RNA sequence: AAUCUGGUCAAACUUGGUCAUUUAGAGGAACUAAAAGUCGUAACAAGGUUUCCGUAGGUGAACCUGCGGAAGGAUCAUUA
RNA sequence: GUAGGAUAGUGGCCUACCAUGGUUUCAACGGGUAACGGGGAAUAAGGGUUCGAUUCCGGAGAGGGAGCCUGAGAAACGGCUACCACAUCCAAGGAAGGCAGCAGGCGCGCAAAUUACCCAAUCCUAAUUCAGGGAGGUAGUGACAAUAAAUAACGAUACAGGGCCCAUUCGGGUCUUGUAAUUGGAAUGAGUACAAUGUAAAUACCUUAACGAGGAACAACUGGAGGGCAAGUCUGGUGCCAGCAGCCGCGGUAAUUCCAGCUCCAGUAGCGUAUAUUAAAGUUGUUGCAGUUAAAAAGCUCGUAGUUGAACUUUGGGUCUGGUUGUCCGGUCGGUUUUUCAACCGGAUCUUUCCUUCUGGCUAACCUGUACUCCUUGUGGGUGCAGGCGAACCAGGACUUUUACUUUGAAAAAAUUAGAGUGUUCAAAGCAGGCGAAAGCUCGAAUAUAUUAGCAUGGAAUAAUGGAAUAGGACGUUUGGUUCUAUUUUGUUGGUUUCUAGGACCAUCGUAAUGAUUAAUAGGGACGGUCGGGGGCAUCAGUAUUCAAUUGUCAGAGGUGAAAUUCUUGGAUUUAUUGAAGACUAACUACUGCGAAAGCAUUUGCCAAGGACGUUUUCAUUAAUCAAGAACGAAAGUUAGGGGAUCGAAGAUGAUCAGAUACCGUCGUAGUCUUAACCAUAAACUAUGCCGACUAGGGAUCGGGUGGUGUUUUUCUUAUGACCCACUCGGCACCUUACGAGAAAUCAAAGUCUUUGGGUUCUGGGGGGAGUAUGGUCGCAAGGCUGAAACUUAAAGGAAUUGACGGAA
């Protein structure tokens, strides 16, 4: 019911039933994955594109339609980022609010939440240690996180 | 609620530490673990313990029921510890006399007052080998002075 | 989080029947809770029930008889070495004559006569009485 | 064979050092018990300044009084 | 680690040289043990808890510590050598010692036996039938513990209860029971005692002759006699005494509780007391407790370990075939063998299905058909061997995803425990016994437990683990290759290269359905419009108070709790304009909103963050809670800076009361407020941990978001906005019944709990002593976190009920 904060929402995506395809919204699944390259390259994220799918174009979900998913598609390409989109995008967060604090050093309510930012990031961290993307022995902190970020 | 303790079909050792810890809470579990009956408890851990009378006091009981309840203070011999030791039935402390060696026993409560005499934890039972019962009986005599 | 949802759905059966509702509405729907629920249906404590597929997990319907009493789950699913399910059907179940400890085993999903006539035993689930 | 040169194991001793457990111990400062001591009446009734809590400061003793908090409050109440 | 040395040998066992490891919150290390370990013991529903010096197995030790001889085996102590501690013998020069063997003594202590008899048994040692044996047995003492049970029995007569032939009143009493120092016959072994038994010799037992029972004995004690709790409102003595009393309590001139008699109870050769301990104690809780208020939820969030963690991969049907008890008759000489039937447990298979696969041994078998027939008219039946079904077993590869779980098995010494058999006279026991001609024969000395770990096998549910997503993947008629390795024959050695058969490793060709489960009303992250007294920094208002300035007006204004003090008049106050300062931020303001809590309300701005929402967006187990540690954290206090208006701990001071440094009163340093550091506590309280699920109605209410030809705005249709209504998800919120709860107040959670188990953290175990002592640790301090015992005490609490009461209404 949420990670850091006490509030029990479902804000929520509803996906359809049919893992076949919805029969009239046409294209092609080739020229789907291109469009997704083009984005990829241009420099938006896995989950942007898929917005950006959604919204003008008649795409579902790439699951559906080519079978496979986005990231999936991206990396075989070559073009899924060497951080992870909402690692990276966390990372970020926790910069900005070290920057913040280093700005105004009196400001109690701001550090906190830095904390958890960087709790969340450490969480994340592991999590893609343990699976296999990020390599081992390394932490993705403070000092050096700025580093990464840019 | 799944009610504090863990449910988990690993979680034994932790349990165990637990319990552990709450033994603590336990009184008696407590004495036998701190050997509060050894280091203090005028007594050794024991039954009973041989005393010298050192004086006859009475002693005034506590409330409700008013008197004047004729112990003795005794020095325990193994130890050199001071108690008092109240004396059973009538009489009784004249028996007993004075400077004499005497038997003493727990009370009843694992220590603790005997109800209305307070600071006072013993009875007499042989006082220079006898027994104060049998005295003031008459079934046995006195061996004399 | 979830956990053994087999035990959430055992709970859910049980407070419906407490209420005096003819059916169940249960999310999760495992492998586990399907076994649970055929056993129940042979001994003779369920009526229908129906497996919607949510393209997706599962989620079941369970008509209630009127008959069951506890549809009761025990918590970690300890290892049962045969003697020792005598003494769990006298601690859970009411009355040597009737009643059921469901437990998995090598054999599957089965209750404690069961197991006992296979003469394989394994690792708790729930009980019926 | 005694005797004997170097090792080695090393008891013990000497004088120190150290930890544990005991144990004298002038004085101090406590607590407990007991039925009838002394000065208060703090709390309990809005207990006659409503109680508490935290915290400072004071006092002969309860205790007082700042500050903030709580009602186990002496109010589940003032509509427009 | 390397090498040596040593050792019977392995080994940092020791030496040399080098490396820097090794263990640890899955509690290393240290400290304690009134700890030798285990078998086992006590308790005893199940789970347990405590004890185990002690008959068996191990291990240690011989006053302590050391060293060594001899020897197969000792670091032996009924061997030696030393030193320490203790001690003996002495002619003082010197000698000898070691009971934690047995016996015995002291000593200590609450606490434990004879300086006995013997090798007959049991076994042991040697040169060994033969000796020895305080090992061992035998008695002695022995109320440790355990078993078995005497302490009158039957009469008669004599006085009363009960059946009654009949009850005109009786009564015989024909029938049966209890009471009397009557009395009488019949035993008895407890005692004694010839004998004989036993026995190494004795005792004692069992066996006997003889004597030995009549209340005077051949004599039962202990505790209790209000309750708990079986049994005295008996009598006297006592009179708060003396005493009993586990607890409750009894005692104060009427004691059923003290002290005696009688009665009487309980247990009985035992019964009490003391301390432990187990049960009872669901008052240590895994089973199985509590935490809104009774003790108990860390003030809050973060968080590593730990503990746990959504669903998804082989389901279903047929076809035979083994059993195993009920049935159908006993088909039978109370027992047995099939069928009409059954459920139940397997086995083989076939179902898009492999159970590990082959290199070979044995291919049992016929899938066979080579001659076709011993032969009822036959597919009843088998002498029979080239192709060849391999499961009928091996004996070797190849390489196994790995666990946990559970299965049966093999091992868990005997004694114990459970337990079968059996006349120790019975039993506690014990391993004995049992039957003949009673010339010889003959049953026994079982079985089961112990679940920790290891071994073995079957099972594949549950729970994890694993694999093909740069496929460096799988196979194989690949076709090249590359590195091999290498034995077998070329006479036998040393080659070199082959044919070849087995590794291994890059190519390319083919084969296949070539390879990612869901996308949890789990979670993260993007996106979208929003929302907010959320935080930081920055400004604006009201101001409001105060001092001061200038301004005006001549007796008082402040203050009062009823009342007073207290201040100016050379207009203080009051009236009016300003100025300075630092405060605060009303009204708005609600059963309203936000924040992890603490906390946060004027302005605008800036600075990031945040929930809710919406989402056919994206990742795919990242998740839930948490001892180590971390972040914040009201107020006060603190150090150090600014200000200081008022109130205002300190202090002055004016009344009141027996008094009152207390309210009330007037004043008013520190602060209060702020800024830089700390501190880390609160009735930080919802006195309600978090996450999850489900159970009963209702309206609202905030924030999102849908639909309404709804209404109004009105700039003509409008389109925003703002409502109305319905549903929707979301946090700070009523009524009834509760069947759910709860001790009850009450609770829609404090429910789904003796019908006890969703996942976790933390806390509590009568009250006090005490949040103390001590040590730690944290601090500038004040204090914080951490945290005892001795000792004490029968209540402390909670909730409510009726009262009584209240300077409450
Ligand atoms: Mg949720
Ligand atoms: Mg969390
Ligand atoms: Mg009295
Ligand atoms: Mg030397
Ligand atoms: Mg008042
Ligand atoms: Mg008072
Ligand atoms: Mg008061
Ligand atoms: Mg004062
Ligand atoms: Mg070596
Ligand atoms: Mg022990
Ligand atoms: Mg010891
Ligand atoms: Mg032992
Ligand atoms: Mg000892
Ligand atoms: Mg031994
Ligand atoms: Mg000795
Ligand atoms: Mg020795
Ligand atoms: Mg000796
Ligand atoms: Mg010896
Ligand atoms: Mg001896
Ligand atoms: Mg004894
Ligand atoms: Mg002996
Ligand atoms: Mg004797
Ligand atoms: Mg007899
Ligand atoms: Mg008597
Ligand atoms: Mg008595
Ligand atoms: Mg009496
Ligand atoms: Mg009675
Ligand atoms: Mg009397
Ligand atoms: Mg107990
Ligand atoms: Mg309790
Ligand atoms: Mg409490
Ligand atoms: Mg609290
Ligand atoms: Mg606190
Ligand atoms: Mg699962
Ligand atoms: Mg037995
Ligand atoms: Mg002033
Ligand atoms: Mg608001
Ligand atoms: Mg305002
Ligand atoms: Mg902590
Ligand atoms: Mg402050
Ligand atoms: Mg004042
Ligand atoms: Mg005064
Ligand atoms: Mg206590």
């Amino acid at each position: 019911g949420r990670m850091h904060s006490k509030g029990k929402g479902m804000s929520s995506s509803a996906i359809p039933y049919s893992r076949n395809a919805p029969a009239w919204f046409k294209g092609s699944s080739d020229g789907v994955v291109e469009q997704i390259i083009k984005y990829a390259r241009k420099g938006l994220t896995p989950s942007q594109i898929g917005v950006l799918l959604r919204d003008a174009h008649g795409v579902t979900q790439a699951k559906v339609i080519t079978g496979n998913k986005i990231l999936r598609i991206l990396k075989s390409n070559g073009l899924a980022p060497e951080i992870p989109e909402d690692l990276y995008f966390l990372i970020k967060k926790a910069v900005s609010v070290r920057k913040h604090l280093e700005r105004n050093r009196k400001d109690k309510d701001a550090k906190f939440r830095l904390i958890l930012i960087e709790s969340r990031i450490h969480r994340l961290a592991r999590y893609y240690r343990t699976v296999s993307v990020l390599p081992p022995n390394w932490k993705y902190e403070s000092a050096t996180a700025s580093a990464l970020v840019n | 609620m799944g009610k504090g303790k863990p449910r988990g079909l690993n979680s034994a050792r932790k349990l165990r530490v637990h319990r552990r810890n709450n033994r603590w809470a336990e009184t008696t579990y407590k004495k036998r673990l701190l050997g509060t009956a050894f280091k203090s408890s005028p007594f050794g851990g024991s039954s009973h313990a041989k005393g010298i009378v050192l004086e006859k006091i009475g002693i005034e009981s506590k409330q409700p029921n008013s008197a004047i309840r004729k112990c003795v203070r005794v020095q325990l011999i193994k130890n050199g510890k001071k108690v008092t030791a109240f004396v059973p039935n009538d009489g009784c402390l004249n028996f007993v006399d004075e400077n004499d060696e005497v038997l003493l026993a727990g009370f009843g409560r694992k220590g603790k007052a005997k109800g209305d005499i307070p600071g006072v934890r013993f009875k007499v039972v042989k006082v220079s080998g006898v027994s104060l019962l049998a005295l003031w009986k008459e079934k046995k005599e006195k061996p004399r002075s | 989080t979830r956990t053994s949802v087999l035990a959430d759905a055992l709970n859910a059966i049980n407070n419906a029947e407490k209420t005096g509702k003819r059916q169940v509405l249960i999310r999760p729907s495992s492998k586990v809770i399907i076994k649970f629920l055929q056993v129940m249906q042979k001994h003779g404590y369920i009526g229908e029930f129906e497996y919607i597929d949510d393209h997706r997990s599962g989620k079941i319907v369970v008509q209630l008889n009127g008959r069951l009493n506890k549809c009761g789950v025990i918590s970690p699913r300890f290892n049962v070495k045969i003697a020792d399910v005598e003494k769990w059907t006298a601690n859970l179940l009411p009355a040597r004559q009737f009643g059921y400890v469901i437990l998995t085993t090598s054999a599957g999903i089965m209750d404690h006569e069961e197991a006992h006539r296979k003469h394989v035993s394994g690792k708790i689930l729930g009980f019926v009485y």
